[PDB]
């Protein structure tokens, strides 16, 4: 007979998917029953059957975690690289601890600035930096966060820099909040799903069951629209093609087309969003540029991008939508441009196509028939990335389907805690719980807050954000405890203020300069990730320390090695000591972490970490008490609000993930009591909801929009239950989502103004006679129908923005730019604006730019289902499932050339070069764009210089050092480059 | 060996002395493969090897997302990609390629090892290794191309349906697996029931061909497809229209045998009867009176 | 047998004919006994005698600790004894003794019968009694004196590493009992790992001698010490220094055989040819013609 | 193959060692599943990983507790 099963006797443990966002649930088997002479070892990882979203399936990369967890290339012990040297030295944890930290404190002793040169206390330190890991816990990501401000720094970042930092910077301004807004599951009730901007069946193919659930059963059309047929396409109702950089173009022609012919919800229009609101008469747009624009500082004085003032202050508004300047007229004359031609003459795209794509659309206009919207990168990663989302979110609130079951934007974020590191704040300027840090010119705390709490724009409105005193004053509780009261400001001053944003362009622009000394990578590969590899390995060579934190070796670590064309350096050039410290991986701790759909999901450690690797709170831990302890004996600079800061563990040098997330829920420091006089809670205990946070100092919460996840009931990121009531999908008992478990965000704009479902059959919530309860947590207070109370609570006129007021550097509305290197050297729709007038760019990059004479073929990088990132690369299932690096091009351009498919291939741009095999196909194609052809070549980014795979080159040595006008995220989708045979 | 006690089916075993197989009144199990929700991600291939404790060598790109591009000794399944316009517009065919677990298997059929190859009560068609002499008939006797032999120890491995999973009550790697739902399994009864309800919506949406693959030549199989083009199986990277054990095959494995048999008693006969009828040829018979 | 497709080695079995091991992407595991923190406690032979289903009879003190004095068929583990003045000062040193799991066993190599005994791919070295004759080479083959035979039915047992446990995903239960933790068990190369921590402790200690002891003339043991005095192992009641196949046994059970073959066939050739070529020695040769 | 595991469908039962005040955890496995018509007889007993003192270990007492529990010795009947 069969082998027994190998499992029977083994020991099982719950746990989370590592990669993508999806978040699928995981069962680890280890050899070992958990006795303590056995050191369990994980043989075997399957899916969990009962996750609702996975429900058991894992995509390769989550079917191949077993090799990724035993990878060859683990790191096992503290290595050290001196100066000059061409080899690793193994070191010991406590030498790694002591050199690092004194290497530390010389440089935060000479350049840290305590005030600024107009007197204020900055206490700020910039000649050292980080990049935060976004595959990593929350807990880790806290701890991380502390341990950066309480130094001074404020060049601290995730990947949310290089990834949806856009979507954050649009979407907040459209809706309120910069989260996908629904989630997986939810998915299936779409009457059309949309991937446009992304490629979810390879990025996301767990979560894009569900679409593929709405396309088959509930008879759903799934529309493609991308410059390649991907592997989403192969599914596809609709394939259309689209070029690089042009999708403001062809999503604003179908707002002129949904205009046009009617094609809206109209009373969902006319309350929940700004149409009626009246436009300053000042507001103007000519010629590719609005109202304002000042030509030297490259920059917008935004004071008549604004609403005009009633008697109360409040914006003025015309119901009728006769007014001129309402926005709803403004926005019509706006889009009276994109016309069928003009989009079939910038993107390429047929315009019998883009006409079905339209009347499918269209046909969402219905009350109860939603689109959906999935997109990530081909929209984010663009110097007008933050407009191409403005521009599909205003689709969303002319058709009504945002607050809708099978509705909204589903924003699909990437790493597994991305989601975590944005919400507790590891970006340059931002705290925990999209709180900000104080800026250079906010000299008080009453000048802090009065920047950071907003006036309701609208009377009767619930303006959430109004209650920002009590999140900060609660936050500077958790981290400084009895230090902060009252009489000190709770400690205000002791946060880096910022006199800038340092984004990681800017910072490698002065690590080219030499003002950076230090630099830690924790989790980020940017050797393999960041824009310009060659001038990255350059920046990085100035460096005199740097120190990585991983459980893999990556190309960052060896940056200073001789790899051949992969990585042509000289070692006895490169001066920068290295530090490589050995962290855990997900299967290796407890914790949690924050999926796309914004469930903060519990997982469980199945084994200890190979040879001598820490936990990456332990690793901070190490580090940050031998630094502490040097000042506590020599002083130095910024002495104390670094000892201030709280480290209040049990064992301070291992930090619970349970201390931590408690920490992120919050606590009551006194009893507390209601209006009425009711107790609401205890002292010492943990809080049920962030409406119990005050501002006086008897409350506390390192993340405010965590508050419910683990309370006196318990961790609710380990809740475990799969109901689904109503058949909807929603399961409210699985884990928590932030905040306050509302799965679909914007859920009352899921009802009319009267409170019937705009469908009958996709109830959200519903209006009882005093409250409002349904199928999912109400995201909105108690206003009854009828008033005059929007659904966007977090909107100070509590409705989705068409017209983005002054949130938006570029305009607000969006407009057509082109990429910086574009095929067709010239803007059709405005000749005397060619690119985004607000981008930066600073003179270095600026001749690193190529032109169409040169690399006259648009160049775009993106994934395949079977890696991510450089990471999978270092396990060998996936490397046997693509073991080589190559490049996709047509048929038409190869025969032009004379390549044969798979042959070796050069593609070069103005920065570099690659080599690779060639994939000649169809599936690429030519597109008509401004009476030229167009040829766009194809480059993964899964290759490099370490790891199983056969070696390659890091994409990345291709892309253009420059970013979207608001967050500073890359244009790695759109650039120009060259092919040649090889 | 049959300690499971239903064996329907044993290779090299003579008709008048089945294997064991009182036990045989058990469902009849299938995986159902629906190629028209296939994304062709891999994760089948890589499901089937860390569960099944295999690993292929890390091969090479020549100009296609196949890979490894064929089934081997260490690679059970693998997915087989289609580009082509012959229907009109352009089409990305995805199949995940592999055993079918026929009824009427040709590998068992050909193989000369008794015991090497045998077919259970369910469906699953399994290779006893310690049998296997690695002769290779088995690939010749396949109408798909299946069986692939290890150079390191001359024994041929294929999808075993994952009949270590099975035989205790849960289903398949891949099958659980598998991101969008392609992959179903279920009794055989169950999944020729999906198959036709899925049918039908593929027709509903203008796919006038889809059907389900269940070839009648080889008596059905425990390996099935939903096709959107049924018509022309062959746009699958040459999935066999019609296939069925070839007819060298049957007729090498079937009437040679008795045939031969036949002459060999009847030579032996003759010449016996011969020798002894008249007798050895020596020199003088004649000065013998 | 040959189920699990993962024997690497098998007793008896010509080189070009490998057993099936297709399934060998397995990590390698191992116990790790360090007599450094052993207290002769015993629970291992009571542990693993509960497990097997074995029991040893009740034996005779003769003037030491050490019960039973031997490993038997009955008893696959023992512990033993040994008190010394050799390092200055008096020292007990105790030693868990039983199978040490060799990556090239000379069991194996001495074995006649086919199949008697096999090497899994993570490192298991195991007897297969169906196929045992009772000759006993293994005893021999052994360097360190393991194998035992059973006199009720003429086969060799020892210590499996509990493969039965260890097959499906348990430690084995003498590891799981050990009430000081001096047993520990898990992948190989974790395993180095704890043991070179542990010979760092106790250089710390004083014991400058401390050392693993993982035989590289047998290939490295799946059954390792740590030791206090690694340069002395005959003081842990004779453990072997540099233990290795006995090059008597390596060249009985290697060249002497193909050697034999080419005198055989030669020797039927020459005899063959000879009589063909001259013909036979008849009395007489001479009035044939 | 090696031998199947034999308690995978036995009655698994939590006690604590009968000898010494360290008060080791112990897994004590029944033939029978607790249904009316079996008659539940412990055949093996060893350590409970989970417990904080012994943490699945037992000394040769506890090991051996099969033994005492199925001693030849075992009192039956009042006796007089
Ligand atoms: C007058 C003409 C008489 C004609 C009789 C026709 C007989 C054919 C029988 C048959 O094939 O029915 C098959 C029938 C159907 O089997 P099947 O499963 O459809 O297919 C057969 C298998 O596929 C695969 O085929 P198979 O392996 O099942 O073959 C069957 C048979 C196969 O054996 C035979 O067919 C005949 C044996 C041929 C011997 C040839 C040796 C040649 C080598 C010499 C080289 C010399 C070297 C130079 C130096 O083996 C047995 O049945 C036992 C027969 C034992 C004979 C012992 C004689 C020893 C003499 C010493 C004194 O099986 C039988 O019923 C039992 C047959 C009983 C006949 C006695
Ligand atoms: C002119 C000189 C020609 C020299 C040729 C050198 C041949 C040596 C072959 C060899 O050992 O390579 C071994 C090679 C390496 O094996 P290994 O795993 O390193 O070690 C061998 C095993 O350890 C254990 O050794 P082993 O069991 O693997 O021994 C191998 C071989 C062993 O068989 C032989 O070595 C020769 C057979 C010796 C027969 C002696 C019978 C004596 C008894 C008579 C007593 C009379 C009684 C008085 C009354 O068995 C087979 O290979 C099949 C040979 C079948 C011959 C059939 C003749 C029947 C005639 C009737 C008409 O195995 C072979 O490649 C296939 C050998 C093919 C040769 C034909
Ligand atoms: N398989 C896999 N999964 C991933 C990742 C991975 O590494 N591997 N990474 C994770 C991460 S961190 C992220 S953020 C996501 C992103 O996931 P996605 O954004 O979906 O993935 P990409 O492949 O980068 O890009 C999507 C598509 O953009 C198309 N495209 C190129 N330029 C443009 C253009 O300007 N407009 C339009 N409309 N499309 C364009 C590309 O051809 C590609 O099909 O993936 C996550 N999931
Ligand atoms: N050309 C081009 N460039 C891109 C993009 C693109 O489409 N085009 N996409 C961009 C985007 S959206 C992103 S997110 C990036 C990502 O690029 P990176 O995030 O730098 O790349 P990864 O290879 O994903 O690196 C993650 C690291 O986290 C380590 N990690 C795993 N778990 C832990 C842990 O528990 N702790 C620690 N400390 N380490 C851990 C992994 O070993 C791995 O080394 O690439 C960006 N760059
Ligand atoms: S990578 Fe994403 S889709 Fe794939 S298994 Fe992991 S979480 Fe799921
Ligand atoms: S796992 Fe499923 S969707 Fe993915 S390639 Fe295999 S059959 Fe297709
Ligand atoms: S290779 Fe093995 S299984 Fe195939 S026919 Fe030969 S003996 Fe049979
Ligand atoms: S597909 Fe081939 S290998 Fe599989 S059962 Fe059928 S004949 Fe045998
Ligand atoms: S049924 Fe099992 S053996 Fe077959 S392809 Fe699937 S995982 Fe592999
Ligand atoms: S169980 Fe452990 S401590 Fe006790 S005698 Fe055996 S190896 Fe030593
Ligand atoms: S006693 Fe058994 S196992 Fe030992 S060598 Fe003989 S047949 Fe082999
Ligand atoms: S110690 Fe002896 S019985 Fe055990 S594997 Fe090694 S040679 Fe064989
Ligand atoms: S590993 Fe198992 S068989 Fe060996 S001594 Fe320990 S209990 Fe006995
Ligand atoms: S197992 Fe031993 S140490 Fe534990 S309680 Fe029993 S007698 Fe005491
Ligand atoms: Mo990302």
């Amino acid at each position: 007979q069969a082998r027994n099963y190998k499992l029977l006797r083994a020991k099982e443990i719950r746990n989370t998917c590592t990669y993508c966002s999806v978040g699928c649930g995981l069962l680890m088997y280890s050899l070992g029953d958990g006795a303590k002479n056995a050191r369990e070892a994980i043989y075997h990882i399957e899916g969990d059957p009962d996750h609702p979203v996975s429900r058991g399936a894992l995509c390769p990369k989550g079917a191949g975690l077993l090799d990724y967890v035993n990878s060859e290339n683990r790191l096992r012990y503290p290595e050290y690289r001196a100066p000059g040297s061409d080899k690793w030295q193994r070191i010991s944890w406590e030498e790694a601890f002591s050199r690092i930290a004194k290497l530390m404190k010389a440089d935060r002793d000479a350049n840290f600035i305590e005030k600024n040169e107009q007197g204020v206390t900055v206490n700020r330190w910039l000649s050292t930096g980080m990049l935060c890991a976004s595959g990593a816990s929350n807990e880790t990501g806290m701890l991380t966060q502390k341990f950066a401000r309480s130094l001074g720094m404020l060049a601290v970042d995730n990947q949310a820099r290089v990834x949806h930092g856009p979507t954050v910077a649009s979407l907040a301004p459209t809706f309120g909040r910069g989260a996908m807004t629904n989630h997986w599951v939810d998915i299936k009730n779409a009457n059309v799903v949309m991937v446009m901007g992304g490629n979810a069946a390879e990025a996301h193919p767990v979560g894009f069951r569900w679409a593929m659930e709405a396309k088959n059963n509930n008879d759903a059309t799934l529309i493609v629209v991308d410059p390649r047929f991907t592997r989403t396409a192969s599914v596809a109702d609709i394939y259309a093609p689209i070029r690089s950089g042009t999708d403001i173009t062809f999503l604003s022609g179908v707002l002129r087309y949904l205009i046009e012919n009617n094609k809206i919800n109209a009373e969902y229009v006319k309350h929940y969003t700004n149409a009626s609101l009246l436009v300053r008469d000042d507001f103007a747009f000519e010629d590719g540029l609005f109202s304002g624009y000042d030509a030297e500082k490259r920059q917008y004085d935004k004071s008549s991008w604004n609403y005009q003032l009633d008697e109360n202050g409040y914006a003025k508004r015309d119901e009728t939508l006769t007014h001129p300047r309402c926005v709803w007229n403004l926005l019509k004359e706006h889009v009276s441009r994109y016309t069928p031609d003009v989009v079939e003459n910038i993107c390429g795209t047929p315009k019998a196509d883009f006409l079905k794509v339209c009347e499918v659309l269209a046909s969402t206009s219905a009350p109860d028939r939603t689109t959906t919207f999935l997109y990530a990168l081909g929209w984010t990663q663009h110097t007008v990335g933050a407009q191409n989302i403005r521009t599909m979110a205003m689709i969303q609130l002319l058709l009504g389907n945002m607050g809708m079951a099978g509705g909204g934007v589903n924003a699909l974020r990437g790493h597994s805690n991305i989601q975590g590191l944005t919400d507790l704040g590891l970006l340059s300027t931002s705290l925990p719980g999209y709180l900000t840090l104080p800026s250079e010119k906010q000299v008080d705390l009453q000048s802090y807050l009065e920047a950071n709490t907003p006036k309701a724009t609208l009377a009767d409105q619930v303006n959430y954000w109004s209650n920002y005193p009590k999140f900060f004053v609660s936050l500077m509780k958790s981290f400084y405890g009895d230090a902060a009261q009252k009489e000190n400001n709770w400690g205000y001053d002791w946060l880096p203020k910022w006199d800038q944003t340092y984004d990681v362009i800017k910072y490698f622009n002065m690590m080219d300069e030499g003002k950076v000394t230090g630099y830690f990578c924790q989790g980020f590969n940017p050797v393999a990730s960041f824009p310009d590899k060659n001038k990255v390995v350059s920046c990085l060579s100035k460096l005199k320390y740097m120190v990585v934190i991983d459980p893999l070796v990556t190309e960052t670590s060896t940056f200073w090695q001789n790899h051949g064309e992969s990585n042509d350096v000289d070692p006895a050039s490169i001066q920068t000591e290295v530090f490589r410290l050995p962290s855990t991986c997900f299967a290796e701790e407890d914790g949690s972490i924050a999926n796309s759909g914004r469930w903060l999901q519990w997982h469980w450690k199945g084994q200890d970490a190979p040879g001598e690797a820490r936990n990456d709170g332990e690793i901070l831990a190490g580090i940050y008490h031998h630094l502490r302890e040097l000042y506590q004996s020599e002083g130095g600079k910024g002495v104390e609000p670094l000892m201030k800061m709280s480290w209040n563990y049990k064992q301070p040098h291992e930090p619970q993930s349970d201390e931590v997330a408690k920490e992120n829920n919050g606590y009551a420091l006194e009893d507390l009591y209601d209006a009425n006089g009711v107790l609401i809670a205890k002292k010492g205990q943990l809080l049920s909801s962030f409406a119990h946070l005050r501002d006086d100092g008897t409350t506390a919460s390192s993340c405010w929009i965590y508050t419910g996840s683990w309370t006196e009931q318990g961790n609710q990121m380990a809740n475990r239950d799969n109901s689904d009531p109503s058949g909807l999908g929603n399961t409210l008992g699985w884990a928590w989502a932030w905040p306050l478990n509302r799965r679909v965000l914007y859920n009352r704009a899921s009802a009319d103004i009267n409170g019937k479902p705009w469908d009958p059959k996709r109830m959200l919530i519903q209006w009882n006679g005093s409250k409002w309860t349904g199928n999912d947590i109400p995201d909105f207070g108690n206003a009854a129908p009828g008033t005059p109370t929007g659904p966007f609570i977090m909107q100070p006129e509590g409705m989705g923005r068409l017209f983005a007021i002054n949130k938006m550097a570029e305009g607000p509305f969006p407009e057509h730019y082109e990429p910086i290197e574009t095929p067709l050297g010239t803007n059709p729709l405005h000749p005397n604006v060619v690119s985004n007038p607000v981008v930066r760019l600073y003179e270095q990059d600026a001749l690193r730019m190529g032109k169409k004479e040169q690399f006259p073929y648009v160049g775009t990088t993106y994934r395949l289902t079977e890696h991510f990132h450089t990471w999978t690369k270092h396990a060998l299932l996936n490397a046997i499932a693509q073991p080589e690096q190559f490049v996709e091009i047509s048929e038409t351009l190869a025969a032009a050339k004379g390549i044969n498919n798979g042959d070796r291939v050069t593609v070069s741009s103005k920065r570099g070069f690659i080599r690779a095999v060639a994939v000649v196909t169809r599936r690429l194609k030519p597109l008509n764009v401004n009476g030229q052809q167009v040829e766009t070549v194809g480059i993964p980014i899964h290759w490099g210089f370490e790891g199983v795979a056969r070696k390659g080159y890091i994409a990345n040595t291709l892309t253009p050092n420059v970013g979207d006008a608001n967050s500073q995220t890359p244009e790695y989708k759109a650039f120009l480059v060259n092919i040649e045979k090889a | 060996a049959m300690e499971t006690q239903d064996i329907i089916k044993r290779s090299a075993t003579n008709s008048i002395t089945p294997p064991s197989q009182v036990r045989d009144y058990k469902a009849e199990v299938a995986k159902l493969i629906d190629v028209s929700t296939c994304i062709g991600c891999k994760a089948c291939q890589v499901a089937c090897s860390e569960w099944n404790d295999i690993r292929d060598e890390v091969g090479h790109c020549v100009g296609v997302y196949d890979n490894p591009a064929d089934l081997s000794a260490k690679s059970w399944t693998v997915m087989r990609f289609s580009e082509t316009e012959q229907n009109g517009k352009l089409e990305w065919l995805i199949r995940k390629d592999g055993c079918m677990h026929c009824e009427d298997p040709g590998c068992l059929k050909a193989c000369p090892s008794a015991g090497a190859i045998i077919q259970y009560a369910n469906g699953i068609v399994d290779f006893q290794s310690e049998n296997c002499i690695g002769c290779g008939y088995c690939i010749a006797g396949c109408p798909f191309n299946i069986p692939r032999l290890n150079k390191e120890d001359n024994r041929v491995y294929k999808c075993t349906l994952c009949v270590d999973r099975v035989s205790v009550g849960q289903e398949p790697a891949c099958v659980k697996t598998c991101p969008t739902g392609a992959i179903h399994f279920g009794t055989k009864k169950e999944m020729l029931e999906l198959a036709e309800q899925r049918v039908a919506k593929l027709k509903a949406r203008g796919y006038e061909h889809a059907g389900v693959y269940n070839p009648e030549g080889v008596g059905g199989t425990h390996v099935m497809y939903v096709l959107h083009h049924a018509d022309q199986p062959e746009l699958y990277h040459g999935l066999p229209k019609d296939p069925k054990i070839d007819t060298s095959v049957s007729l090498w494995k079937g009437a040679l045998k008795p045939l031969a048999a036949a002459g060999f008693i009847a030579t032996f006969a003759g010449l016996i009867f011969h020798y002894i009828g008249i007798g050895p040829n020596k020199e003088v018979d004649d000065d013998e009176e």
